[PDB]
RNA sequence: CACCAUGUUCAA
RNA sequence: GAUUGAAAAUCCCCA
RNA sequence: CAGAGGUGAAAUUCUUAGACCGCACCAAGACGAACUACAGCGAAGGCAUUCUUCAAGGAUACCUUCCUCAAUCAAGAACCAA
RNA sequence: AGUGGUAAUGCGAAACACUUGCCAGGUAACAAAUCAAUCCUCCCACGGUGAGCUUUCUUUUCACCAUAAUCCACCUUGGGCCUUUUUACUUCGCGUUGUUCGGAGCGGGGGCUCAAGAUUGAAAAAUGCAGCUCUGUACUGUCAUUUGUGAGUUCUGCGCAUUAAAGCAAAAACCUGGGGUGU
RNA sequence: CGACGUCGCUUUUUGAUCCUUCGAUGUCGGCUCUUCCUAACCUAGCGCCGCAGAAGACGCUAAGGGUUGGAUUGUUCACC
RNA sequence: GCACCGUCUAGGUUUGGGAGUCCCCUGUGGGUACCCAACCGUGCUGUAAACUGAACCAACGGGAUUGCAGUUCCGGAGUCUUGUUUCGAGACAUCUGCCAGAUGGGGAGUUUGGCUG
RNA sequence: CGGGUAAACGGCGGGAGUAACUAUGACUCUCUUAAGGUAGCCAAAUGCCUCGUCUUCCAAUUAGAGACGCGCAUGAAUGGAUUAAUGAGAUUCCCUCUGUCCCGAGUUACUAUCUAGCGAAACGACAGUCAAGGGAACGGACUUGAAGGGCUAAGCGGGGA
RNA sequence: CCCAACUGCAGACCGUACUCAUCACCGCAUCAGGUCCCCAAGCAUAGAAUGCUCUGGUACAUAGAGAAAGGUACACUCAGGGAAGUCGGCAAAAUAGAUGCGUAAGUUCGCAAGAAGCAUUGGCUCUGAGGGCAAACCACAAAUUGCCAACUCAGAACUGCUUACGGCGGGGAAUCCAACUGUAUAAUUAAAACAUAGGUUUGU
RNA sequence: CACGAGUUGUUCGGAAACUGAGCACAACGUUAUAUCGUUUUGUUAGGAAAGUGAAGGUGUGUCGGCGGGACUGGCCAUAACUGAAAAGGGGCAACAGAGAACCUGGGAUUAUAUUCCAAAAAGAAAUUGCAUGUGGGA
RNA sequence: CGGGGAAACCCAGGUGGAGGCCUGUAGCGAUGCUGACGUGCAAAUCGCUCGUAUGAUUUGGGUAUCGGAGCGAAAGACUCA
């Protein structure tokens, strides 16, 4: 047999990121002092779009809390920042969106995005189009904050982990029809090498396990085992369950009773 | 004169992709390129010039919301929950 | 509150 | 013929 | 701790891997009991916890205004339980 | 140790000078279609020089009629802006071929500025080309010495500028300012 | 014409066999074209009949000459 | 047991004490309204709806060598370190090696009788 | 061992009787599965029988179309059914058109053909007229007969298995 | 020491011929194959279609003689019939531009559609229409007066055809399959195969 | 085939001297063995990779100002003692991206020319680096 | 810009220039003749014809991914005949 496809995209190669015009990582501004006792307030300059990103991009200016210059940090942009808008990031600042709180200030059933799974990491929960987190409880005797993820999961982060106040900007973008293979083209060229998709049943057997036959068909279960090898975990892997779904759509991922 | 009975702005794809999808994507299609009220400066200038990027030609700003419209629903609950749970504080 | 289905055609 | 008020029905190639 | 459920009687069902039952909670989605009436409101369909709000609507009151501006209706329009 | 203008913004012979201590912007730096379109090309009229044809026609046919950079001085078109008048939109006006615009300042008057040209000279006839004259010279005197409301042409007007779930590289280098120095 | 039986011929069918060919003999049908065979369809003669005539059956000598156009099917074949 | 290491504060509230409105003309310019203690608070000069200003290379005040300029330091800009850059987790695995087992066509090697009209 | 899961792989029955002519079987009995193929669709690119049967198309149709369904062995994201537009996709008929054909004929350029110059390859046991006979059962050599004067040019595809 | 207008001196290194192809590169070769960029005239015409042409380039690609059969062709024609040929309309024929009229079933309302069909077209001599430019607070027929460029369309009379360059869809009624545009076995398979948007499921 | 000749640049192309998709020296780690890996998401390496230098103190020279060529507050250059500030090593990769100061005329060739032309450079310019003098300031 | 209408809305003329839209060059491909050639011009070419030709478009240079591996809109295609 030969590497199946899925395999080979593992070596990086030709299925890298298409990185170049790509305006860097979007980040939350550094925890430091300024940030962990008081407030730092900025201007929103300009509202870019970013290839492969749904989400608008906010560049946002601050001055320098040690130095004489000025800071230009690029975070994702919560629905409604504007140009011109006030951005006010610490412990002291106030509840109103485009804000960065510590998620121990903000009340209870809020709603926030770009949050820090850990204090510090600059942002990684709630960030694609349209998305937010909601505050579920604090918990002072721990410390913690719980959370309602996109996915339906709920999570819980210190409290001196850093929220954004609102929701993230572009959502609804995938209530369009596509409706063209060229569409989808110019979709994935931004993104990386991953379109079009060919069926493993259209391959030949040497190259994947769902192919040949004298009929397009999977001859053997298409769910597998958690532990199968690369190479034979294709499929449905680790399925608990198969068909369609009725009567209530349950959450889905790793089950985590905590 | 009318041009189209009922296909409008979807008349450039002729007979392909199905009526249906034709539809759905006609309504996102026709609120991305309309004009929306502006808050500031109360005209009717602010259009989209990228994914949930919208600018006015009156007063010049910009503003982060929606794919396909100015501001979605939820954008919209969420601005009266803020300015509730802020006030509650 | 177990289970009760049916009655050939005219005409007295 | 039995019964009936009269009847039904019933009985007495290769490639 | 040994049954529970369900029925005319049963069984499908749940249960020592602790069901049913008991207490205080938590989550979620519905619903707004008794009060509820030959009672109210609405053009009909319909409408029932509280508080804060947004436009209405009828009736009554008037020595206000006005001056026939009305009634009913093919076509046409809006609403319409499940 | 700059200076004028109500303002848009103007002024350069060397104090309106130094700024890689530092800071902030800009240039470099990107983009459809429609419509106008540059240099040049082609075609028409216009007039010279030579050549072709001329039983017969043809005030004819053909060729040519060129001005490189770098500079000086300073009417047209398009854009941005300033000042003035704003009683500019009560059952409105300006403008494009074109999907616009205006009390967040339209239109009218008068201005400032930018971008393309146009024009004036210096360069520059001393050059180039053709014809022709005379005397054996690759000799020598001399004469010729522009019009188009035509058709093309992406230079340009042109971008926060294209379909877009597509929104269209970066840097060196350079420019200007903020501060400070001069004080 | 010929049951029950019985004696043959033919190689225009299939089968049986594996002698030749696996350092290869191009494997179906049609088209085209020539020739040969006779167990004779037509054509030339001749017997015989349950041969009146007409139309036919059977048989003899004879292969000189002739033996088609089309629908469906790749078809040979089949059918119209 | 006692003492030493061991020291200070924005702001908020309430307890004691001392001690200095004026020029020019109704208006303008300049300036004064303090210090300490106790409790809370914990390092705290700015924002509580958001539409785009600017912030550097110290002013100033003290102690020594009237006012002024020099050379020093010290404040302005608190002090300290049984020490960890900070945060999260934490003696488990999200860690490291070994031993042991299960799974494992993802992959390797090999095999897949004979007689035979 | 105990649960879940088919838009996971996949799967989705047989026999007997029965209605006042006859036939047919709404109906009934019985054996049995994890479930016994539902909505649809079909002699379909899926039907062995098969050139199924009916209708239509032609003078004539193993073809085409429309129906029928005992479906050797149709069938639902192993996707079922339908489908305007689109297609160098597979099929049938009609109009137009014609040398596709009845049935062949004439013309042209370049060849072949002849010449000047130039000049190969494949292939080559030896060779090269037939009939029959035997033979390794299909001879150019052998047996017996019949042919055969020698050397050349252009063709041709019977043989040289 | 900083400037302005001059001026004086000095401005190093490598590449530079030729070719870029029906002979200079690759394919064994001066091979009808392959190979990126710039400049691109006149006429007809919608024109970078196609035909011919000034400038530039060229007659280089073995030739001569010359109606045999049979061939090849980026060559034609054929009376009467018209697919009877053939597995099969293969091949060929046919349709043809522009303008006006007219256009069925079906349909996702966009199409189907150039559906199908009918008619006109030359030459010549005229007529009409479509503009630019310039000029003496009321209202004022500059609602006329001159001069002029570049073209198009329409309508008439007369007079022709041998239907006559090039270039340029045949059409209709149905069945099967795939929705569509695309991709794809370089050198026998271009399709119904792959992809596609759409739909669903899984892990996180 | 033989012999003899031809390619001339301050401005044209490249380089000196930009970044891009990327490459991988150092550094560190790995491997029995480096002939392996990391090395642009602002960016090497548990990582001390800056030799550069603002304000100053000390001498020389160029100056403006006062007082009596020199003498002191003040300016600017020249060498030396410190010492603000600068985080993220060294390079390659575009002859179509960025960047780039020159144009015509010619009788100047058998062949090179925006490359050759010499005092009437046929000539007209542009742009560098150092200098002198003139003039204006310090 | 007109025409209807009580209203909601509808009808007509123009402007405009959308599309993995159509005809058709270059370009990129390769259907049929099962044509030519088949010791060829050619170890895949030639002719007519044909697909497409504003896009999932064509193309230069540079750069990245291979040998039980690379790459593949998937033909076991392609990785110097
Ligand atoms: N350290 C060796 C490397 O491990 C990597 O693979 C390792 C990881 O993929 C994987 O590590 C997993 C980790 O994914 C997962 N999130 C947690 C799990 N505990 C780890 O497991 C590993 O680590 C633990 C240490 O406690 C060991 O006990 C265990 O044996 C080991 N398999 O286990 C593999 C074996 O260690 C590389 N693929 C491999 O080539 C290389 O050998
Ligand atoms: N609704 C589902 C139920 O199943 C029934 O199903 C019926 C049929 O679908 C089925 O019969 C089979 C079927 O299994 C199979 N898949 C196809 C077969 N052709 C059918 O056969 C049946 O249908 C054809 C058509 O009319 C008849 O000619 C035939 O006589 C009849 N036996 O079995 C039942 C025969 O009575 C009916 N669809 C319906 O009446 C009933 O409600
Ligand atoms: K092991
Ligand atoms: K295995
Ligand atoms: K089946
Ligand atoms: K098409
Ligand atoms: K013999
Ligand atoms: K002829
Ligand atoms: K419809
Ligand atoms: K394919
Ligand atoms: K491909
Ligand atoms: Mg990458
Ligand atoms: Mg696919
Ligand atoms: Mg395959
Ligand atoms: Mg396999
Ligand atoms: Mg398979
Ligand atoms: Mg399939
Ligand atoms: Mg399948
Ligand atoms: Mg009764
Ligand atoms: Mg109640
Ligand atoms: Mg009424
Ligand atoms: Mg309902
Ligand atoms: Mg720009
Ligand atoms: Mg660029
Ligand atoms: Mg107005
Ligand atoms: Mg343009
Ligand atoms: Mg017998
Ligand atoms: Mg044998
Ligand atoms: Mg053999
Ligand atoms: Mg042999
Ligand atoms: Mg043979
Ligand atoms: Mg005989
Ligand atoms: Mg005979
Ligand atoms: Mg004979
Ligand atoms: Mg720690
Ligand atoms: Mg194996
Ligand atoms: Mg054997
Ligand atoms: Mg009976
Ligand atoms: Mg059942
Ligand atoms: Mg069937
Ligand atoms: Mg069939
Ligand atoms: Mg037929
Ligand atoms: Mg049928
Ligand atoms: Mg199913
Ligand atoms: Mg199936
Ligand atoms: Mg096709
Ligand atoms: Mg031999
Ligand atoms: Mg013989
Ligand atoms: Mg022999
Ligand atoms: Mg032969
Ligand atoms: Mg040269
Ligand atoms: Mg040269
Ligand atoms: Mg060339
Ligand atoms: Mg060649
Ligand atoms: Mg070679
Ligand atoms: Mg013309
Ligand atoms: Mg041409
Ligand atoms: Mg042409
Ligand atoms: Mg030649
Ligand atoms: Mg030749
Ligand atoms: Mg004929
Ligand atoms: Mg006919
Ligand atoms: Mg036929
Ligand atoms: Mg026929
Ligand atoms: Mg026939
Ligand atoms: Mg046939
Ligand atoms: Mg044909
Ligand atoms: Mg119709
Ligand atoms: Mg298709
Ligand atoms: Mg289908
Ligand atoms: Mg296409
Ligand atoms: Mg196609
Ligand atoms: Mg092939
Ligand atoms: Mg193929
Ligand atoms: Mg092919
Ligand atoms: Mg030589
Ligand atoms: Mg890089
Ligand atoms: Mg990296
Ligand atoms: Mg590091
Ligand atoms: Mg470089
Ligand atoms: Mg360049
Ligand atoms: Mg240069
Ligand atoms: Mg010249
Ligand atoms: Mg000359
Ligand atoms: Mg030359
Ligand atoms: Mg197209
Ligand atoms: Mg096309
Ligand atoms: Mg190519
Ligand atoms: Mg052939
Ligand atoms: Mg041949
Ligand atoms: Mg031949
Ligand atoms: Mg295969
Ligand atoms: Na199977
Ligand atoms: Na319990
Ligand atoms: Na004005
Ligand atoms: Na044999
Ligand atoms: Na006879
Ligand atoms: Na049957
Ligand atoms: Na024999
Ligand atoms: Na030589
Ligand atoms: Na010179
Ligand atoms: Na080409
Ligand atoms: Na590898
Ligand atoms: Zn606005």
């Amino acid at each position: 047999g030969k590497t199946v496809l899925s395999c080979r995209k593992g070596n990086g190669s030709v299925y890298q990121v298409h990185g170049h015009k790509r305006l860097g990582p979007a980040k939350l501004r550094i925890l430091d002092y300024a940030e962990r006792h008081g407030y730092m307030r900025g201007v929103v300059k300009s509202i870019e779009h970013e290839a492969g990103r749904g989400a608008a991009l906010a560049r946002v200016e601050f001055r320098h809390p040690y130095k004489f210059r000025r800071v230009k940090e690029l975070m994702v942009a919560p629905e409604g920042m504007f140009t011109g808008q006030s951005v006010f990031c610490g412990q002291k600042a106030p509840l109103a969106i485009g804000n960065v709180l510590p998620l121990g200030q903000i009340t209870e059933g809020c709603i926030v995005c770009n949050v820090e799974a850990k204090p510090g990491d600059r942002g990684t929960l709630a960030r694609a189009s349209g998305d937010y987190c909601i505050i579920i409880s604090h918990n002072h005797e721990t410390g913690r904050t719980r959370l309602k993820l996109p996915s339906g999961q709920k999570k819980s982060v210190p409290s001196t982990s850093r929220a954004m106040i609102g929701i993230i900007s572009g959502g609804g973008r995938i209530e369009k029809p596509v409706l063209k293979a060229g569409n989808s083209f110019y979709r994935f060229r931004g993104k990386r090498n991953c379109w079009p998709k060919v069926r493993g049943v259209a391959r030949n057997p040497v190259e994947h396990p769902h192919g040949g036959g004298n009929h397009q068909h999977i001859g053997h279960p298409s769910t597998v085992s958690r532990h199968s090898p690369p190479g034979q975990k294709v499929g449905l892997i680790a399925a608990r369950r198969t068909g369609r779904i009725r009567g209530g759509k349950a959450v889905k991922g790793a089950w985590h009773p905590e | 004169a009318k041009r189209t009975v009922k296909m409008g702005v979807m008349g450039r794809y002729g007979t392909r992709y199905g009526a249906n999808p034709r539809k759905r994507a006609k309504k996102l299609e026709v609120s991305q390129h309309a004009k929306h009220f502006c808050s500031f400066c109360g005209k009717f200038a602010f259009r989209r010039k990228a994914v949930g990027i919208w600018r006015c030609d009156g007063c010049s700003k910009t503003v982060a919301g929606g794919a396909y419209t100015l501001s979605t629903p939820n954008n919209s609950t969420v601005r009266s929950t803020v300015r509730r749970l802020r006030e509650l504080a």
